[PDB]
Parts: C-alpha cells; structure tokens; sequence
C-alpha cells in the first residue's frame, strides 16, 4: 500500500529555516511527482509546488518562490522541503502529495502525507502541566487539564490507548504564547474507583510524557 | 489538407536530453478539442503510444516516461514540443507526430476516437559511438557470393553491385547492431555456377568502397 | 491567476467558479479533522476507484457542481494552468442535551497556586449553547468537532482562578443554557 | 495496466481474398478504438475510427466492427496494397495503447531455403574477428530458425541475424547468419556447420566446411 511518511513537528523563530522530509512507501518513486501544499490554521490549501522524483527537476509558484527549495533523495525515497525567512505567516500544517500516473506533474493528488506542523514564534517551549479531573465528591466522567504548554501539538490518550470510547480531547487554546488543553472520558460508574483509569498526554516538543491516575477526592 | 512534420536530433548520446518538434498546417491548437500525439517505433517493432496534447494545454504521457517526457505546444508558431530527458540505446526509433481530430460542438459545446493525421516520422539513434567507416570482406562460394559491410556508424549504408549492372538475385539485408555498438550487414547475390564487385558506400564516414569477389 | 471559489462555506451540492475558463480539470478533495485531504474525483468527473457512488462532479468551463460519515470539508482543485489553486472549500440530527460535568480544582494545581474549574457539556445538538459561570472573565471555552458517529458537539469550560482567589469562595457554578438552564456546582 | 492483444499476429493470404484481424482488451473500452495499416517506410495510416466509422477516402473491403472487449478488422477483397501490417488503438483510457500488430504477407506454396556458408575470409582474420555468415535464399513461410555447430558444439548468444522483405515478385524470403567468433576461438576449431530446418524440408539442412 502506498504510503507518505512525513517528519515530525516543527518549532522555529522568524527569519529561521526548517526542513522537511516526505518518504514515500509502497510505489515506484521516480515515477511520480511530489507537490507541497499549505494548509493555515483557518483551513486554506496552498500551492508551493511541485518536484520531479526522478531528474529532480523543479517549480515553485511565484508566491513561495526563494523561501521554498525543493530536493529529493532516489536512495531513500524520500521528498525535502526547505523554508526560509519564516514568518508567523508560514505557521501552517505543511503536506507532500504524489501524482497520478500519465498526468505527469500536475494535479490529482491521489495520496497525502501524515501532514508536518509547523509554528514560528519567539515563544520558549514549556511543558505542559497535567492535572487529574475527578468528580466533586450509572456513567462517570473524568478528565485531565494540560495546562500551561507550547508549543502544539499534544498527544493525550487514555490508559495507554485502551480506552477509546466516550473520550473526548478538546482543541487547545491560547493563553497569551501558552497553550491549555483538556480531556475528558465517559466510563460506567463502576470500573471506577474500582479500575484504573489514567491518561497519557505527552509534548514532543519537550520530549514530555507523564501519565496521571484519576483517583477520587 | 492537413500536414505534419518531426523535426530534431537525427542522433543522440545516452543520459543526454532529446528534443523533438511537431511543425503542422491545416489546423490550429486554437480548434476546439483538437490534439498533437506522439508514437515511437523502434526498429522491426510495434508501435508505441508516447504521449498527446491538446488545444486546451492537456497533456498526457506513457506511464513508462511519466517522468522523462514533457508535451509543449506553441499555438502560434504551430508547433507542439516534445522533450525526453536521460535517453538510452532503448529509445533509438522513429518517432511520429499525428493530429487528433476535435468533438464536434453546438455554440462552443461538445456533444475523435483515432489519430487521422500522422506525419513523416523521424529517425532518432541514442548511441555514444563514434563515427566510423565499414569494412568490406568478401562472400566467396546455382551459386551464391557477396559482401559483409562490417563495424560501421551509424546507418544507413548504400550498397550496389557492379556499378548497378546486377539486381537479378541480389539480396542486401538490413543491418544489426552488434554488441560493439557498431553495425554490420551483408549484401549477397545469387547467380548461374557456369557464370563465375559490390559498391559499398557509407556516406558519414564518406567511406566508399568497391571491392570485388573472386 | 484562476480565483476559484467555492460556495457555500458551510451549511447536498457544492459550487466553484473560476476567474478563468478551463477543461473539466476540477478535482474534488474531503478533509476530515486530524487528517490529509481525500482525493474524491479528478479532471472531467472521474470517480476515484474505490470512492461511493454517491459522488458526482457535474460542470464545465467555469461553473462547476458537487452533489453520518461525509463530515468534513470538501475542496475544489483546478488542475488547469500553475498556479494550481483550491477554493475556500466548504464543511459539511435530532437535538440532544449536554451532559454537564463540574471538576474542582486538583490537589497538584492548588499546589502552584493556581485554581481551576472545569466544566464538561459532551455529546449535545445543537453545538449553539451557552455557559454561566456563576460562583457564590478568566475562563476559557473550547468546542470540538461533529462526532464523525452521533453526529453531536462537546464543549469545556475552564474557569482560571487564583490560589486564593479560589479559597475565599466555596460555591462554583456553570450553568448551561440549550434548546431551564442546565445548573451543576459544589 | 490494459492490454490489447490482437489476434492473429500473422497470417497468409492472397489478392481479392477475405481476411479477418481482432482486437482484444483486458478492459472495456466502448467504441473508442482504430485500426491502422501500415507499410514499411511509410507511416501508419487510419482505415477505422470509433470502432466502426470508416475513415474518410478510405476503400470500403476495409470494414469494423465489435464493441465492448473485442472487435474486428475485415478485409472484403484484398487488394495488393493491402499486404502490410496493421494495428489497433484503445482512446479510452490512458495511455491510448496500441495493438501488438498484424502481418499480413503473401500465400504461396511451400518453398524450402538454399543454404550457403561462407568462412571466414581472411583480411578480415588481420583483425582477430572471424566471421561465418549463413545464407538461407528464398523460402516460404518467413518462419525459419539457424543453429551453429562448431565440431558438433551447439552455439548460442554468439549469433545474430536478419531477414528480407517477401520479394515484390518471388513473394518469397531469405535470411542472413552470421556467427561471430574471436580469430583465436575460430583457428582451434575446424568443423562449421550451419544446420536449417524449415517447414519445406522433409528433414534439417546442414552445409559445412573445414578451416
């Protein structure tokens, strides 16, 4: 199955580069091109670009052009993405999508990549601050509070995966460069205090990752 | 009446980037729904599909070279380019540039399954060999006798017996190409036993050679 | 440039008109949250293999149309002329009530000074809902996506209070106002 | 990917005659396919369109049918021209493949080859390259295959050969050996043979000759 991996999340200052890589899965490389869109936080889609995979061959669209560099690897499969004089502009979820066979290097994009996020600011990345939320003294909701942490992205699950049902993770918010997410998990009122129940959040950004057990007041 | 012509490099070294043009009369990429293909076809094989463009800048190429081929058109000079990139010993052929009617249309609306014009065809060899003049062994023994061309390029190579006198049971095969990257090819001739010189000429290499056969 | 835009921006059938005429060079994409973009059809109304036949990509030249698991935001792609441009796209069940959680602070946050009240109203419909916080600004609300399954809304709100600005009052509330309004404190 | 596999790939025939070629895809294809005669030199040419349109100018023994996954080119009398190869073209989906291709050559009655040896002449052994062409003359049909034998060795890879274009009169073939050996492989050996077989002959051919 065809598959685009790409890298992890991003964290840069204005006026610094990042790169990203795009390897490809499942599907013979050289035969396709590799395009990079744009996606900001309020849900557009970008054209950066695209690359030929095979000559290396290139073209940007007039708009990305100087800060974006695109670069291949035939050894490794793999698409590169280089970005300059970031603003807080180039925030944005970054993608790699591959062509279509015979249309050459323009667009259906049959797949995408993962997706790399992507935030520029002077803002000093702190670890978030996990706290359990457990009820004031036949269904229990409980929860945790990830407050205080930047920057995004935060993974948050509950007893390692193991509970998938009745969880919902809320969207973080900013608290002025400082972000505050939270979580809460409906169970039956019984495998509780009974059962263990925990969850997981983790910020890459810090390599962070604390688990916390809901036990009651 | 429509017209088409391949035009390019008759000759080209391996890894090198090959660039064919498409001049046309009769027609203009400004006609709705019309376009401009491209087939190869190497020696003693079929034909093979290399990609096509039209009117409206589509463009489509052989899943084989989707990253090697490139389809341009210049609607004014009426021309339609074609680029192959990193060629090889595999893509020496002849390559024609047909015209692919339009759907006919209501006020500009569509309401073509075949390639009706195609053109001269042009002879393209990717080799990195050098050229060089052939030589001309014998065919000593109805009876039969004549002359090997040997280790030249590139083709072709004119060959003639006896000043033209002879054709009567003279048989000149096409060449093939050695693993030297060089040619070789031989012309023979059947005549009466009781009955017992070919005029080899390569034109590159300028080496023209009549020899006889005793 | 070909200024392609889509309408609605939310709200079935979908519209996109472009600055400049073209093919049927369209595609059509579905982005569901957290993921990449599905490609759905290609230049001329081409269903990709493998997608439900629920979707069609009627239209050409400039006028163009589209018509519990199709909850996401759909987008046009003119696969034209560069630049290769998208529109604004566009996002796409019986009431419910909110079930309102309160959580009092935790013994770790009171232990840094700071105090904060969490209140919970999942799995409701309309995602329109409003909350009171009532004791005896500093709050934060957060709404997540439609349920790709029960097709309902949740929502958190997190009233931020000092240490002692906490210990000098023993009566939380948040009240939650839906299609009398849903009270729960301590 | 699709497939166009036509059926025949050869076939005999003769003039005012009535022939038949298909054109077979793995896929559906509507009724968007063509069919070309080709004649060497000359570049392919458009008999039938959309499967059953006939082209215009285009002679009328020249008829199509088919539709769907199959589909047939028939020759009502075959007229001398006619003799070529034709192929068949799929626009339906990309890449608008083209058939495999169609030979259609002269029927005539059988007619063994005459084979001739030739050694190595030398002049050319100056060079340390030895040659051996062999000579099959005017047979029928073009299907016929050589085998080297070096004091009873069969060869093989070391061997490459052509054919001629059926005669305008003869209407028959030939085709031309040769049996590439270094000067030195050539000079330890003596016998070379070149055995042919061929439809017109009750049993396999072999001239030969001593170093």
């Amino acid at each position: 199955g065809v598959q685009l991996q790409q890298s992890g999340p991003e964290l840069v200052k204005p006026g610094a580069s990042v790169k990203m890589s795009c390897k490809a899965s499942g599907y013979s490389f050289t035969d396709y091109f590799m395009h990079w869109v744009k996606q900001s936080h309020g849900k557009s889609l970008d054209w950066i670009g695209y690359i030929n995979c095979y000559t290396g061959a290139t073209n940007y669209s007039q708009k990305f052009k100087g800060k974006a560099t695109f670069t291949v690897d035939t050894s490794s499969n793999t698409a590169y993405m280089q970005f300059n004089s970031l603003t807080s502009e180039d925030s944005a979820v970054y993608y790699c999508a591959r062509t279509s066979i015979g249309y050459g290097s323009s667009p259906p994009f049959p797949y995408w990549g993962q997706g790399t996020l992507v935030t520029v600011s002077a803002a000093k990345t702190t670890p978030p601050s996990v706290y359990p939320l457990a009820p004031g003294s036949s269904m229990v909701t409980l929860g945790c509070l990830v407050k205080g942490y930047f920057p995004e992205p935060v993974t948050v699950t509950w007893n390692s995966g193991s509970l998938s049902s009745g969880v919902h993770t809320f969207p973080a918010v900013l608290q002025s460069d400082l972000y505050t997410l939270s979580s809460s998990v409906t169970v039956p009122s019984s495998p509780r205090p009974s059962e263990t129940v925990t969850c997981n959040v983790a910020h890459p950004a810090s390599s962070t990752k604390v688990d916390k057990k809901i036990v009651p007041r | 009446r429509i017209t088409l012509k391949e035009s390019g490099p008759p000759l080209v070294k391996p890894t090198q980037t090959l660039t064919l043009t498409c001049s046309f009369s009769g027609f203009s990429l400004s006609d709705f729904g019309v376009g401009v293909g491209w087939i190869r076809q190497p020696p003693g094989k079929a034909l093979e599909w290399l990609a096509i463009i039209y009117s409206d800048d589509d463009k489509r190429y052989s899943p084989s070279l989707n990253t090697r081929l490139t389809i341009t058109k210049d609607t004014s000079k009426n021309q339609v380019v074609l680029v192959m990139t990193r060629v090889s010993p595999v893509d020496t052929a002849t390559y024609f540039c047909a015209h692919r009617r339009g759907p006919t249309t209501l006020f500009g609306v569509p309401i073509v399954n075949a390639m009706d014009v195609w053109g001269q065809g042009i002879t393209v060899t990717i080799s990195s060999t050098s050229t060089k003049g052939p030589s001309v062994f014998p065919l000593a023994p109805a009876a039969a006798l004549g002359c090997l061309v040997k280790d030249y390029f590139p083709e072709p190579v004119t060959v003639s017996w006896n000043s033209g006198a002879l054709t009567s049971g003279v048989h000149t095969f096409p060449a093939v190409l050695q693993s030297s990257g060089l040619y070789s090819l031989s012309s023979v001739v059947t005549v009466p036993s009781s009955s017992l010189t070919c005029n080899v000429n390569h034109k590159p290499s300028n080496t023209k050679v009549d020899k006889r056969v005793e | 440039e070909t200024t392609v835009t889509q309408s609605p921006a939310s709200l079935v059938t979908i519209r996109c008109i472009t600055s400049t005429d073209i093919d049927d060079d369209m595609n059509w994409y579905q982005q569901k949250p957290g993921e990449p973009p599905r490609l759905l059809i290609s230049d001329g109304n081409t269903l990709r293999p493998g997608v439900p036949s629920r979707f069609s990509s009627s239209g050409y030249g400039t006028d163009f149309v589209f018509t519990s698991e199709d909850v996401a935001d759909y987008y046009c792609l003119q696969s034209d002329n560069l630049p290769y441009t998208f529109g604004g796209g566009t996002n796409l069940r019986a009431d419910a009530a909110p079930t309102v959680s309160i959580f009092p602070p935790s013994s770790e946050q009171l232990t840094s000074g700071g105090a904060s009240v969490v209140c919970f109203l999942n799995n409701f419909y309309p995602k329109d809902i409003n909350v009171k916080w009532k004791i005896d600004n500093g709050v934060l609300n957060s709404w997540t996506d439609q349920d790709s399954k029960d097709s309902t809304y949740s929502m958190s709100s997190t009233l931020t209070l000092t240490k002692d600005e906490y210990e000098r009052h023993n009566s939380y509330t948040c009240e939650a106002t839906h299609k009398s309004p849903i009270v729960k404190s301590f | 990917a699709l497939q166009l596999t036509q059926s025949p790939s050869s076939l005999s025939a003769s003039v005012g005659d009535r022939i038949t070629i298909t054109c077979r895809a793995s896929q559906g294809v509507t009724s968007a396919l063509a069919w070309y005669r080709q004649k060497p030199g000359s570049p392919p040419q458009l008999l039938i369109y959309d499967a059953s349109s006939l082209e215009s100018g285009v002679p009328s023994r020249f008829s199509g049918s088919g539709s769907g996954t199959e589909f047939t080119l028939t020759i009502s009398t075959l007229r001398p021209e006619d003799f070529a190869t034709y192929y068949c073209q799929q626009l339906h989906f990309y890449p608008h493949t083209f058939g495999g291709g169609t030979r259609v050559d002269v029927r005539r009655t059988v007619a063994a080859p005459s084979v001739f040896i030739f050694p190595p002449s030398d002049e050319q052994l100056k060079s340390g390259t030895a040659s051996v062409v062999c000579l099959l003359n005017n047979f029928y049909p073009r299907e016929a295959k050589v085998q080297w034998k070096v004091d009873n060795a069969l060869q093989s890879g070391n061997s490459q050969e052509s054919v001629t274009e059926q005669d305008s009169k003869d209407s028959t073939y030939s085709l031309s050996s040769t049996l590439t050996l270094s000067k030195a492989d050539y000079e330890k050996h003596k016998v070379y043979e070149c055995e042919v077989t061929h439809q017109g002959l009750s049993s396999p051919v072999t001239k030969s000759f001593n170093r």
